[PDB]
């Protein structure tokens, strides 16, 4: 049971704006702020539903300031990802009664945090229908 | 005489030890076959002189490294080394206790040729004609 | 963002009378916040927050639930007192809304323990059948987690579990199956129970599928007690859904390890499954792929090829590109490698930097591991010399160095002193370390050394402390090794250089004074070539793979000696008899990892036969000790005997050996067959691989019979000419008897089934006779126990069945006897 090592969405810095680690291998902020910037600086500035990093394929999108991540394994394709990616942005958004920027989710912090622990669980992936996440969740 | 304790700590603790085989090849015996003693004499030195330049030996709680530095130096010369154990004969405390070539001045040989920093720009200069 | 310190320590109002729901929610987010933006908790404040919340869950409110659910999760290792919680969590699991349920049993199972368990598992049975996804699948998660706290409890849910699994819905399946394949194992069998019951069915969710595949892809034909075939009826062998992950995981397992064989409607041995996917969008990184493929990689990847290839040359974005590269990689083998050398060449213009480095060691590396011959890859290592000049680095000189030695030294330290023209001191460290250490080592009469030593002697000036130390002990060994070098060792050494700057000095006033005082006793032993320091494998194709899309020693050689060391160990079989040899055909009594695995040998003395046991306890409730192996002779064989196994553990082997002594006058074979029983004290354990309880009880576990044939006392043999060794052996210990083989039909058959029996080899290649003969003469030679010729002559008549008089002799009354019993 695991498909979704990690759920980062990010400034267009790679700085974390947000990241909850459904992997185990970043917990210390240092790492998990590293992963961030490495993951974020090859995907970043080419949009497409792959990236190859670290071994692992890495889906991502963007938006206005924030690069959104999905990273799961490269035995599978984007498009498994995808879905969970789709997920994340869109229950963000609905979640937090705005599109996914920078300023959606500082002014509901509490909404992000709740909404990407429903849509993955310790790399496992728990929800993908984002309509579902956010019934789910109270703001 | 202390010289198992203190080789000992840095033997089996980390850093960065590829150089440090060359050098602590050549060198641990030297001097006096059995004038030291902590808990290792002179010749448990050259054991450990031994195993760390590319034997294997339990002496100083092992050495860090054994595998040599650059491609050429390799353990064997003072392996074949230390004829006479660590003393001041025909061995690696006679090269120890000597000075390549002429070494005299600062004309370079065992020295460098002023203060330092003053040399930096002496050798930027060219002198091109 | 916020403070640590100042969240974690406000929260502590709720330990007192506060409950306010909307300012303890808000703490709650800041903690959530603290962690999330990237900051450490302070453990004493940390432990006070979390007894503080327990009081909180006495309001019931959607979001101050939530955020008690994270909260604690995230505290609960940093943190004290936490049980309390438990209760609080399973009030608010029962209450029916998915907001509690699931995220509940999620924040209750992690921090519930073995003792806890008990008192989940109502609202988790309750949770898990649900079709609801949220509620099923956290219940799904968090029993994988309760595996490891208490494993019974998790494992009662296995029906619930199974419950879930039958949903199409994609999560309550994926969570359904991938759990229950982790929970229910015990042994293979029932967790391929599992499997089957979903394996026929045609699923639409990808994800199951994907999880099931791996659990799938080894071939399983004991799915639900037993099926014909290692049959997969949702994709990992069928086709059913077309979505490219599970297309491309699927058709790499199957290929060439069929988890079922092709399908008109779901190749499975064809390259196609793949293939009909490869032309995509950014999708077409699965598709477009390969691995394994009937019967290699190269027919598949020419499909694929167009893509792989338009995008890995167009795209120079970095995300495309390294699609394109590891489909590129993918579609490869030997055979490819034409095609995949000139795309990794061009691959670097679209990205080169480190990309650089590593088309250039790609091709190198693509070389060696591909072979299109061991030169170009020399000659690709030039390339990667001239390309980089120092991103080859110090593993490069010895690796190039090393993998040089096997072919190309002449030629490279040549390439190599040519390369070194390049840049005096920003070549690097590393290459004047290679031009020096191969000038060394060859000794150069392929080129003059000069150009080589005129080239070094200017680097070494202005390059690190290493090559130059390198450099003087390089010459030395050049001395040794060459007495013609000795005059440009002196001008060299003597310099400030290559000599008397730091390390350089010490090293050199060892090497110098070695080669110019001493006898290079030394120094010519020290150089045998003047090679490395180190000889790895060849570790750059391996790094460059992933990098680019970003002494056993033996005795025995036959069965007696192996057998016979094991004895030798033991006195007593080497005492009474030596052994002439040991059998040809040992039997496993009792099946591995059953209940004991025993494989018994025997072996075959001058007098003696001894049996080797080795005995396994696979005995999971028990480790054993004082352990032999009974027997009892069916024939007039004396029982001397026992040696004993000292402690057969769970899963760990012994030997124990029973000493028999041979009858040396019997009538009647020595083909005989013993009746084994293994006898053994049982002290309790818990399965690891063995432990013992304080007291136990005898226990017998019943074992097969061995089997002693001829074959064992006899070693084969043929002889050039029968006829003499056959009179020569012994015709005063003759003896003659006539038999009839009436279940084989020709001479061919019957001469095999006496050489087979007796153990003993048909002179002249006598197990081809003229097919369907009249007569024929079978000539057998083998030398039987003790070490005596044993001869063999039966003369064969074919009538429609085989009649044979069989005539033995041998140097004593005891093989005559044997064979002549055996074959009939």
């Amino acid at each position: 049971l695991y498909t979704v090592k990690a759920i980062l969405i990010l400034d267009n810095d790679g700085d974390r704006l947000f990241a909850k680690y459904y992997d185990d291998t970043y917990p210390s902020v240092k790492e998990q702020k590293a992963f961030e910037k490495n993951i974020f600086n090859k995907t970043h500035r080419t949009d497409s539903e792959i990236a190859l990093l670290e071994g692992l394929t890495v889906v991502y999108k963007s938006s206005i300031d924030l690069y959104f991540y999905v990273i799961g394994s490269s035995y599978e394709n984007e498009l498994m990802l995808m879905a969970v990616l789709n997920c994340l942005f869109d229950s963000l958004s609905q979640m937090l009664r705005k599109n996914v920027e920078k300023r959606a989710l500082l002014e509901n912090m509490e909404g992000l945090f709740l909404a990407v622990d429903e849509i993955v669980d310790g790399g496992v992936i728990l929800e993908s229908d984002p309509q579902q996440v956010v019934h789910r969740v109270a703001l | 005489e202390d010289i198992q304790s203190v080789m000992t700590e840095v033997r089996r603790s980390l850093g960065e030890i590829p150089i440090v085989e060359s050098e602590i090849k050549k060198e641990a015996g030297e001097l006096k076959p059995e004038e030291e003693i902590t808990v290792g004499p002179v010749q448990k030195l050259v054991t450990e002189m031994g195993t760390y330049a590319t034997q294997s030996a339990l002496s100083s709680s092992r050495p860090t490294k054994k595998e040599e530095d650059r491609p050429p130096l390799r353990g064997f010369l003072l392996d074949g080394d230390f004829f006479v154990a660590a003393s001041l004969a025909t061995t690696l405390t006679k090269i120890a206790l000597r000075y390549v070539a002429l070494v005299q001045e600062k004309k370079k040989q065992n020295s460098f040729v002023a203060e330092a920093m003053l040399l930096m720009a002496t050798i930027l200069h060219l002198g091109k004609s | 963002h916020l403070e640590k310190s100042a969240v974690l320590q406000e929260a502590r109002v709720f330990n007192e009378t506060p409950i306010n729901p909307r300012k303890c929610a808000h703490i709650l987010t800041k903690i959530l916040y603290l962690i999330n933006q990237g900051e450490h908790l302070g453990t004493t404040e940390a432990t006070e927050a979390f007894f503080a919340m327990t009081k909180l869950f006495q309001s019931n409110d959607p979001t101050l639930r939530r955020m008690c659910y994270l909260t604690i999760k995230e505290m609960s290792c940093i943190a004290e007192d936490v049980i309390i919680v438990t209760s609080s969590l399973t009030k608010d699991m029962t209450g029916k809304e998915d907001n509690y349920r699931g995220p509940a049993v999620r924040a209750l199972c992690q921090i519930t323990d073995s003792t806890m368990l008990q008192a989940v598992e109502r609202y988790m049975k309750q949770a898990i059948v649900d079709k609801v996804p949220s509620v099923s699948s956290s219940a799904l998660v968090s029993s994988l987690h309760l595996l490891k706290c208490s494993f019974d409890v998790v494992k009662r849910w296995v029906n619930e579990a199974q419950e879930a699994a039958s949903s199409d819905n994609i999560m309550v399946q994926y969570h359904a199956l991938g759990l229950l394949y982790h929970v229910r194992k015990n042994d293979r069998l029932a967790v391929s129970k599992m499997i089957s019951k979903f394996t026929r069915h045609g699923l639409k969710s990808p994800f199951a599928y994907c999880m099931m595949i791996r659990v799938a892809s080894k071939q399983l034909e004991e799915e639900d007690g037993s099926r014909d075939s290692p049959l997969f009826d949702f994709i990992e062998s069928c086709l059913r859904n077309k979505h490219e992950m599970v297309v491309y995981e699927a058709a790499s397992a199957i290929v060439n390890l069929p988890g079922c064989s092709a399908k008109e409607l779901a190749p499975a041995v064809s390259v196609l499954q793949l293939f009909c996917s490869s032309p995509k969008a950014a999708l077409r990184y699965a598709a477009v792929r390969t691995l394994n493929k009937v019967a290699m990689k190269h027919p598949s990847a020419v499909t694929a090829c167009n893509l792989d290839l338009e995008n890995l040359v167009t795209d120079s974005n970095r995300s495309i590109a390294t699609l394109a590269i590891t489909t590129l990689l993918k579609t490869g083998s030997e055979s490819s490698i034409d095609r995949l050398m000139k795309q990794i060449s061009s691959f670097m213009s679209e990205i080169s930097d480190e990309f650089k480095v590593v088309v250039v060691q790609a091709i190198s590396a693509l070389c060696q591991k591909y072979p299109r011959k061991h030169a170009v890859l020399m000659n690709f290592l030039f390339t990667m010399l001239r390309e980089e000049g120092g991103f080859e680095y110090k593993r490069a000189i010895v690796d190039c160095i090393i993998s040089i030695i096997e072919e190309n030294s002449e030629s490279k330290e040549t390439g190599l002193s040519h390369l070194c023209e390049f840049i005096e001191d920003c070549e690097f460290t590393v290459l004047a370390t290679r031009i020096l250490h191969l000038l060394g080592q060859e000794g150069p009469k392929t080129n003059n050394p000069s150009k080589y030593i005129r080239f070094i002697y200017n680097r070494v000036v202005l390059e690190h402390e290493e090559v130059r130390a390198g450099a003087v002990s390089a010459l030395a060994k050049f001395g040794a090794q060459n007495e013609e070098m000795l005059p440009s060792i002196l001008v060299l050494l003597k310099r400030c250089v290559m000599d008397d700057d730091n390390e350089v000095r010490d090293r050199a006033t060892f090497y110098l004074n070695v080669l110019e005082q001493k006898q290079k006793a030394l120094n010519a032993g020290y150089i045998l070539n003047g090679l490395t320091v180190s000889i790895p494998g060849l570790e750059k194709a391996l790094q460059q793979y992933t990098l680019e899309p970003s002494q056993p020693e033996k005795v025995a050689a036959t069965r007696q000696e192996i057998f016979q060391e094991q004895l030798a160990a033991v006195p007593e079989f080497q005492g009474l008899g030596p052994l002439f040899k040991s059998s040809p055909e040992p039997v496993a009594l009792t099946e591995s990892e059953t209940e004991y695995v025993i494989r018994c040998t025997k072996h075959t003395f001058s007098d003696h036969l001894v049996f080797q046991f080795d005995c396994t306890n696979t005995l999971n409730d028990q480790t054993l000790e004082n352990v032999t192996v009974q027997m009892e002779p069916t024939e007039a064989y004396e029982v001397l005997s026992y040696v004993p196994a000292r402690s057969l553990p769970y899963n760990q082997p012994g030997t124990c050996y029973t000493l028999v002594a041979l009858p040396t006058e019997d009538p009647t074979a020595v083909a005989c067959t013993f009746s084994c029983v293994m006898k053994f004290t049982v002290k309790d354990c818990d399965p690891n691989t063995g432990e013992i309880d304080e007291e136990g009880y005898e226990d017998e576990y019943v074992l097969e019979d061995l089997e002693v044939t001829v074959a064992d006392h006899i070693q084969k043999v043929m002889k050039v000419n029968f006829e003499a060794a056959w009179d020569e052996v012994g015709d005063e210990f003759e003896k003659e008897e006539t038999f009839t083989l009436s279940t084989i039909k020709t001479l061919e058959e019957a001469v095999g089934n006496i050489v087979k029996f007796l153990g003993m080899h048909p002179c002249e290649r006598s197990d081809k006779v003229p097919e369907n003969k009249n007569t024929h003469t079978l000539l057998l030679a083998g030398v039987f126990r003790g070490g005596h010729d044993i001869l063999v002559r039966s003369r064969l008549l074919l009538l429609d069945t085989v009649t044979m008089q069989v005539t033995a002799r041998s140097s004593e009354e005891l093989p005559v006897d044997i064979i002549l019993a055996s074959v009939g």
